[PDB]
């Protein structure tokens, strides 16, 4: 998003060059795993026909330049080796350009010289040596040229792409540290806050650091030599970037930070950048990190919601889910055109091209033409379609979704392992024994559930533990108690309650839960309502932020995010530490509900799943989410209060705001 | 020194070859007459 | 004491091919599938068994209209449930 | 032919060492003496 001035006056000389990278794109090499795109139900290649060729120049240029550094030798014989190799590249490149001009070697030998197909450090160290041994190079150059030139073009019947990747793939060895971009700076902080920890690590020390991010790794860093890298994260891993001057900071979705100053703002922007366009390539094209760095076409395609250059039948396959009713459409950008997007609407599959131009958006085939693409689908709403026969009505338009699978993202070893796990029908807990529980006292009802107090014996020895019972007159919904547990397994999450498991004795079904003694956060919002600091609240929404977005990541969905499931394992009220909270179990889900009960839990409850229980998806927390919000700024006031159950229908009804 | 050994360099052959991606073909239909109530 | 079958010991050879033949641990996991109550349908009664009935069926969309059979653990008996 | 090359054998160089099991320690004590009742 720089934005670059013209003046009559500046003057300036740029690049176009492929900044990102991935190692081993080439399957040449068995000793690593490759790298392919998705593909809709072989694997595709990475990269097109067209991109290859200014690719294979950039490396030649990159390699005669001596812009990459050369490989350093261990000993005399591969010092030797070494110029060997670099002699054979340079074979093979003269090789190349002389069979892409469609003549053999004898044919045009005028222009043929070693010297400008080496690095110029080589060069230069060579013409300090004998006569005799610069001859004798000349006279392998020329055997090895003869023997390749005629030999093995006929023993392999190489063509010219053949020639392409192996130069690639001899370049990618060949040279140090290929494919990666390397960071100097002079500070460098690391922090976690475990509970009761806020471990500030590192020291003050004077010595400097390194960091380096590369595709298939991720972020490393070490102490500059006067030592193997350590692994900070993956790109998958991170949740925000934020600037500060020129500080940059990086935080992770379990907590863990890291903070570090570069030489100038314009650093900080090429670091951040470098991060933001890896994220989108491995984790998902459809969202940016850092808000100083967004670039404007997918900002643009976030506020209109025109997927990326996605495949057909991707397209095809997202509208049969949907029950391909009459009306419903998807907007795409075209795989071969800068300025058409392909509107498929649906059984029947229509397509049709909309032209954009010098920011104007116009229909194909018509004169008008509007300021706005959110315009021109607003003009085309309300009109009626003719195509053929058959006449339809534009109702609703179909959105991306969260990591979303798709040709767009490109797969990784490394990447594989965040892959979400099938649990589609598998229900699976721990089993204790009735032996080692012991039942204290009443500690109050829940919904359809009671609680007790009670020990846990031969896990040290004798913790303490909360049992929730499911009530004797309700034991129809036990497939409900089982699902829950089995979810509440899957999780490990530090600002989420541990569930030890399930203890079955006689016709009692019970869960042991960890014990946390602060209690709810409702009730020390409601006493301490004055001592009260906006940090203070700042720092409880980021940790249920956090937790909700690790939830989401794994595709579970939690339907009583309130706070009254908020629980307190450190006040921080006295002093510098902050609070700590960890989010309770889901309980029993709405989908057992009366229509009576569903009215009651207004706001809290989404609109979707009052029309109809089945509607369930992740997409209910967001809006629990910003009406936790609103509860936490109000001192744990009772949104919507001393409104009737009619009118609280009225206000899902009538589409009005509830609270500002 | 070097002149008592000669060796082809170890990147000159070749094997199992490789591939990238062709293109992708270009279609599409335009049947586009509206009409307002 | 006398020896067991397959009991590991010194005297055995560990390599990567037998490696995958080793047990599994389940101590105190339990997994099982479930089945939709709308993909079965209850037939006529085949005879009693040990505090359990047991009835023919119909299973639906696994081919299909599959026949199988249904074993129900008797209502006097919940306490077993383990 | 042969008089050209001269390059040592690949198999000369070693690396990372190995090692057997030495020995069992011998020990056994015996303090046996039977009564009848
Ligand atoms: N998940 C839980 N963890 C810890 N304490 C809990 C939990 N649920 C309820 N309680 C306790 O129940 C009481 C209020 O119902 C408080 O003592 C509170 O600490």
């Amino acid at each position: 998003n720089r934005i670059i001035t013209v003046d009559d006056k500046t003057s300036l000389r740029l690049h176009y060059r492929m900044r990102f990278y991935f190692t081993n794109w080439h399957g040449t090499n068995d000793n690593e795993q490759s790298v392919w795109r998705h593909s809709p139900k072989e694997a595709t290649p990475l990269l097109d026909a067209s991109s290859l060729e200014y690719l294979f120049a950039q490396g030649q240029y990159d390699l005669i330049k001596c812009l990459a550094p050369i490989r350093d030798p261990k000993t005399e014989q591969d010092g030797h080796d070494i110029e060997n190799e670099c002699l054979g590249m340079a074979v093979l490149a003269i090789s190349h350009y002389a069979m892409m001009k469609k003549m053999q070697l004898p044919e045009l030998p005028k222009d043929i010289s070693y010297k400008r197909y080496i690095p110029e450090t080589l060069n230069k160290s060579i013409r300090q040596r004998n006569l005799l041994t610069r001859m004798r190079i000349n006279n392998v150059f020329k055997d090895f040229l003869k023997e390749f030139n005629n030999k093995t073009i006929c023993d392999s019947s190489v063509s010219t792409h053949d020639l392409k990747v192996k130069y690639l793939a001899t370049l990618e060895t060949l040279t140090k540290h290929y494919g990666a971009e390397i960071f100097e700076t002079s500070m460098l902080l690391i922090s976690s806050e475990n509970e009761l920890s806020r471990c500030h690590s590192n020291d003050s020390g004077n010595v400097l650091y390194e960091v380096m991010v590369t595709g298939n790794l991720g972020i490393q860093w070490r102490q500059k030599p006067n030592e193997e890298w350590n692994n900070f994260s993956y790109f998958p891993e991170i949740t925000h970037i934020v600037i500060k001057e020129s500080v940059v900071s990086i935080n992770k979705q379990d907590n863990k930070n890291m903070e570090l100053k570069l030489s100038s703002r314009e650093e900080a922007l090429s670091f951040v950048s470098l991060v933001d366009g890896y994220f989108r390539l491995t984790a998902d094209a459809h969202h940016y990190l850092c808000t100083d760095v967004a670039p404007p076409l997918i900002v643009h395609n976030i506020q209109n919601g025109c997927h990326g250059p996605i495949c057909t039948e991707y397209a095809i396959n997202k509208l049969r889910q949907e029950g391909s009713e009459e009306g419903m459409y998807v907007l795409r950008w075209s795989c071969t055109d800068f300025d058409n997007i392909l509107m498929t609407v649906t059984k029947q599959f229509k397509n049709f091209q909309i032209e954009v131009q010098k920011g104007r958006y116009s229909l194909h085939g018509s004169m008008d033409h509007f300021p706005s693409l959110r315009d021109l689908m607003n003009h085309l709403k309300k009109q009626i379609l003719r195509t053929d026969n058959i006449s339809f009505v534009l109702k609703r338009c179909c959105q991306p979704k969260p990591r979303e699978i798709s040709n767009l993202l490109v797969a990784t070893k490394k990447a594989q392992e965040w892959q979400p796990v099938y649990s589609m029908s598998q229900l699976s807990f721990d089993r204790i024994l009735k032996k080692d529980i012991i039942q204290g006292e009443h500690l109050g009802r829940g919904t359809r559930t009671h609680i007790y107090s009670g020990t846990l014996l031969d896990y040290e020895k004798k913790i303490k533990v909360i049992l929730k019972v499911l009530d004797p007159s309700h034991r129809d919904i036990s497939l409900a108690f089982f699902e829950a547990a089995s979810m509440m397994r899957q999780v490990s999450h530090k600002h989420i309650v541990y569930l030890y498991g399930v203890c079955f004795r006689d016709v009692e079904n019970i869960m042991v839960e960890e014990f946390v003694e602060g209690g709810p956060l409702d009730l020390f919002m409601h006493r301490k309502s004055d001592a009260l600091t906006t940090p203070w609240k700042f720092k409880v929404a980021k940790q249920l932020a956090s937790a909700l977005s690790y939830l989401e990541d794994k595709d579970l969905v939690h339907g009583n995010v309130c706070t009254k499931n908020l629980l307190l394992a450190r006040e921080g009220i006295d002093s510098d530490i902050g609070p700590f909270i960890k989010l309770s179990d889901p309980g029993i889900p709405v989908s057992v509900l009366t229509r009576q009960e569903c009215i009651e839990r207004i706001p809290w409850i989404a609109p979707e799943c009052v029309e109809d229980s089945k509607n369930l998806s992740v997409a209910a927390d967001k809006w629990s989410f910003g009406t936790t919000l609103w509860e936490i700024c109000y001192n744990g006031e009772i949104p919507l209060k001393d409104k009737t159950l009619i009118e609280k229908e009225r206000f899902y009804e009538s589409r009005c705001r509830p609270v500002t | 020194p070097w002149f008592q050994g000669v060796k082809t360099p170890r990147a000159l052959d070749f094997s199992e070859y490789r591939y990238p991606v062709a293109t992708f073909q270009p279609s599409g239909p335009e049947f586009s007459d509206d009409l307002i109530l």
